[PDB]
């Protein structure tokens, strides 16, 4: 056995990440109510809602 | 005059006072908006607890 | 998981603290039924309305 | 004097009475700490104790 590193440990650490960085958007979501907040998300969603939030207004 | 003190009344309401049917519209939004916020804090910090195994 | 800090438990509570204030101005408001209780928010309509208020009296 | 107590009544509250949100926040995260300095310091006194075979 590969004493040494283990492998099958990175696997999971970088797979337990990648839920931690879903997890951790979803929490946003439901923070603030909108699908999009932050710039990353959607870049052109962010683009094309913010024209008509200022029609709104 | 009277007429005008109608009118200047009606003018003003329009800026200065508010539609309660329309404003409840926004106490009910953050109202919820603040159930989710608030609901939501405690599963966040619940998040952290799951690496102690 | 970053265990120092928790990056889910910041937003969340941020967006708790924008939320908390605009329902403040909802209960001010609801209560006294004047939409604009206070300048800054319309620094013009609250001038123009105490013009207004000059010719009513 | 009812406005001016009102306005001071909330700033005054920012610097003396703490937020909840926040505290509770910290709490979990300095007590998840306080479990996880525990278990290494159990685990150093079972150090000393790998060479005085």
């Amino acid at each position: 056995m590969i004493i040494n590193h283990n492998v099958s440990a990175i696997f999971a650490h970088r797979t337990l990440k990648s839920n931690d960085a879903n997890l951790s958007k979803d929490i946003e979501k439901l923070s603030s109510g909108m699908r999009i907040n932050k710039a990353g998300d959607d870049a052109s969603g962010l683009a094309v809602s913010e024209k008509m939030r200022t029609q709104i207004a | 005059l009277m007429n005008a003190y109608e009118n200047t009344q009606a003018s003003e309401s329009r800026i200065r006072d508010t539609d309660m049917a329309e404003q409840m519209t926004s106490f009910t939004r953050y109202q919820i908006l603040t159930q989710a916020a608030t609901s939501m804090l405690a599963q966040a910090n619940m998040k952290s607890q799951s690496v102690m195994r």
